[PDB]
């Protein structure tokens, strides 16, 4: 069940560095409105090509209201082209292995050994969120957003 | 399937017989002088073939 | 040439517009497309007038 | 972004060659320096029924 | 007891902006064929004249072996000239002072007032992982990384 963002649909685009070596930054932020649920695949942004992510921030709400709280929310590189509404599409845990931050809110920097170490590719990849532990019953309409930092024509 | 290709295959088809004939010819005598057709897997002649006419 | 024709669909570009003298040297609207393939044999038929008489 | 084609994308498209390269005749030993007419020639040429 | 990287020697050159205040980040990394060892000064990447360090991730797999590790890295900015495969080099800890990481792969921002407050030089400068402390016994061929979130034109 994706919740494909607004990025990932192209309504709105995802910038490119002019010049190898420029840190290029964009918000890939969603407000979802029907609340998170286990297995949802969310699609928040892409890589925009032969780009390296050099530097990941999440920014999520108190996205589980509660009493020790669930939730978790790990980041990835998905298998499939950008925009294509399928299922089947299956996303990893390269750049986050299973934030906690859900629970309260706040910010996470990447801590993962694979965060920096993503290999290139031709075309466009989506990065998307995937909440693997059913939280408690979460607010509908809340926010998250992953800042990625990535630089193209590495080496 | 002249279609499907950009080659001339009639052009292409008239060269390979005479290169075919020619290989033919020296293949023949070579078998005639030798006595016996031999082993030889590059010959067009099939084994067995003992001299023609 | 032949065998196989391949044409792409265009999809239109959606997209916010950029309002108010920002800069868009970086926030560049990629084009993508969509193709499908099509095969061509031929289809043949033959009427025949009768014989002499 | 910026447009990218891809490798894989079927909208590479591919040029066929016109230039068909060919396996080359092997050189015929028997030239015309020995199919001969007259006795001096190890392959003899008889010059009887070609006309008649 | 120079290991001097790729991006040291001119074989992969190393990205530098073409204005003012536009960070630059690079994936200074290496791949060790030898096992790290006490006073080993790994000459991995190289920063451009006239920029400063505004942000250093420094990413390393796990370079210890067995229990209670004790191997310390501390990332300077590098005396000589660029690539002189000279063991008179100084090396120093104006980056990172003495950093724990290396004992798990994992990663390490940067956490002194030091890194961030650099002076600039009109000449290319390296910069170079030391291995301080002697590791606890074990290691094997592992990459250590360091990106390097430099500008270039500032005051």
């Amino acid at each position: 069940a994706l919740i494909q963002s607004d990025f990932a649909q192209g309504i709105r685009m995802t910038p490119v560095p002019d010049c190898a070596g420029d840190v290029t930054a964009c918000r890939f932020d969603i407000t979802l409105k029907n609340a998170p649920a286990a297995g949802d695949i969310i699609e928040l942004g892409v890589l925009p090509g032969n780009a390296v992510p050099v530097e990941a921030i999440l920014d999520v709400d108190d996205l589980d209201t509660g009493g020790a709280p669930t939730i978790t929310l790990d980041v990835g590189i998905m298998s499939g082209p950008v925009g294509k509404n399928d299922p089947a599409r299956t996303c990893g845990n390269e750049l986050f292995a299973a934030s906690t931050v859900g629970q309260a809110g706040g910010v996470v920097r990447a801590t993962a050994s694979s965060a920096f170490r993503i290999q290139k590719a031709e075309d466009h990849r989506s990065v998307g969120v995937k909440v693997a532990a059913g939280p408690a019953t979460g607010a509908a309409g809340k926010t998250i957003a992953l800042i990625l930092f990535y630089v193209q024509g590495t080496s | 399937s002249r279609k499907r290709t950009a080659h001339d295959l009639r052009k292409t088809g008239r060269d390979r017989l005479g290169d075919y004939f020619y290989q033919l010819t020296d293949e023949l005598f070579f078998m005639y002088l030798s006595g016996a057709r031999g082993i030889n897997k590059d010959f067009i002649l099939p084994t067995s073939f003992t001299g023609y006419a | 040439a032949g065998d196989r024709v391949s044409f792409d669909l265009s999809v239109r570009l959606r997209g916010q517009p950029t309002f108010g003298d920002d800069r868009v040297e970086g926030k560049e609207e990629n084009l993508k497309f969509y193709t499908d393939e099509v095969i061509i044999d031929q289809v043949r038929h033959s009427v025949s007038a009768g014989g002499r008489m | 972004s910026s447009t990218v084609i891809a490798f894989g994308d079927p909208k590479a498209q591919k040029k066929w060659s016109s230039e068909l390269a060919v396996d080359i005749r092997k050189k015929s030993y028997f030239e015309s320096r020995f199919i001969g007419t007259s006795e001096n020639a190890v392959i003899q040429r008889k010059t009887e029924v070609e006309s008649d």
